[PDB]
């Protein structure tokens, strides 16, 4: 069932480091902000005309070191960048100038998260701490509880929780081999998740906000319930799964293995497609794997940022 | 019958040499890793929720 094929449609060249992270806003479907190892963000405007799927719009210089995680705002006009210089930068997606410079992390920041609304900034850093900031730039909360580096923090979207609660729930994980849930208004702890043999590289709540998908070094992908606080399922990737992403339309998990990109069909608990682009002049042992994955707003296109300084887009082309 | 010349050299303990570096330039110390147990597979240890 669902004989869905996805074919590479364009390549977004222009970066100079590994495209570490990607982000896309639901409101604005034709804009894609990507941060790389070249200490710069790039805003891409997508064109449905011919080979190249997008067009760079603005480069955001101002970061001294590696740019690790990138997050765009809900409205699609602001972008928060986490870099390896222990600072966070807020950028206007049109002006190109920085608005706020969040400072206070003693370790280089690995991940940042946007609030569901435009209120709070959640950042994870190597200093074993999480920081909650206002949009102005000051740090409101210093959440502790992790004894090691925290690699990833992305918010669980409130879908239909009771009506309304005004409570901000997200997850955090890193080299503590644990996954933690946090709730904000106040701004304290929630349930735990301990399933990983090795350390967690990346976690990601489902688009609805009721499934949390975590991955690590051993390629053991775990799916948990947050609102039910229990495990949902478990798979093995048998390679180094660098990043993973849910899909808005389909019930899918893209996983960036060290060999290629797997897609797992969640309802059938079986992988369906494997993505391995064709390079040239290599030795098959160092083919550029994927580090960033991001689906489109509708769920029709997939952006993968590799280690060869390239974004590649796979458009869903169902060949019957 | 003449003059004797005395030269005295002492290399202090670098670990006790305060107000400066506490080791030789090529002295490398490696922290011994901590040993932990991995077997706990499901382990969803729920905490009391707060709001």
């Amino acid at each position: 069932s669902s004989n869905i094929m996805l074919v590479l449609r364009g390549t977004l060249e222009g970066h100079n480091g590994w495209v570490t992270s990607l982000s896309t806003s639901a409101a604005q479907p034709n804009l894609l902000v990507s941060g790389s190892r070249d200490k710069t963000l790039i805003s891409w405007r997508l064109t449905e005309n011919e080979q190249q799927f997008g067009v760079p719009v603005r480069s955001y210089k101002g970061h001294s070191h590696i740019v690790q995680d990138v997050v765009v705002s809900a409205d699609g006009n602001y972008a928060v960048s986490a870099s390896w210089d222990k600072t966070l930068r807020l950028w206007n997606l049109a002006t190109g100038n920085s608005e706020a410079r969040f400072v206070g992390h003693t370790g280089d920041v690995l991940s940042v998260a946007i609030d569901a609304n435009s209120s709070k900034i959640i950042s994870a850093s190597r200093d074993k701490t999480i920081r909650v900031w206002n949009t102005v730039g000051d740090c409101a909360y210093v959440l502790l509880g992790h004894t090691d580096w925290v690699t990833k923090v992305r918010v669980a979207p409130k879908n239909l929780e009771d009506v309304d609660d005004g409570r901000i729930t997200f997850v955090s994980a890193g080299m503590d081999k644990i996954v933690r849930s946090w709730s904000l208004n106040s701004y304290r702890i929630e349930a735990d998740f301990i399933g990983h043999n090795n350390y967690i590289n990346v976690v990601q709540p489902s688009p609805d906000g009721s499934l949390a998908a975590s991955a690590g070094k051993d390629g053991q992908i775990y799916v948990w319930n947050l609102k039910h606080k229990s495990a949902f399922m478990n798979f093995d990737a048998k390679d180094e799964v660098f990043a993973l992403a849910f899909s808005p339309s389909r019930f899918w998990l893209t996983a960036a293995t060290a060999s290629g990109i797997k897609i797992y069909d969640l309802e059938n608990e079986v992988l369906i497609d494997e993505l391995k682009p064709e390079f040239a002049g290599y030795t098959k042992a160092q083919d550029p794997h994927a580090v960033s994955l991001a689906w489109s707003a509708d769920g029709q296109t997939l952006f993968a940022g590799y280690t060869d300084n390239v974004i590649r887009v796979w458009q869903v082309m169902t060949a019957n | 019958q003449g003059v004797l010349g005395i030269k005295v050299k002492i290399m202090k303990d670098p670990s006790r040499n305060t107000s400066g570096p506490k080791a030789l330039p090529d002295a490398v110390t490696i922290i011994e890793p901590k040993e932990e147990e991995p077997v706990l597979e499901p382990s969803v240890k729920d905490y009391r929720p707060t709001e």
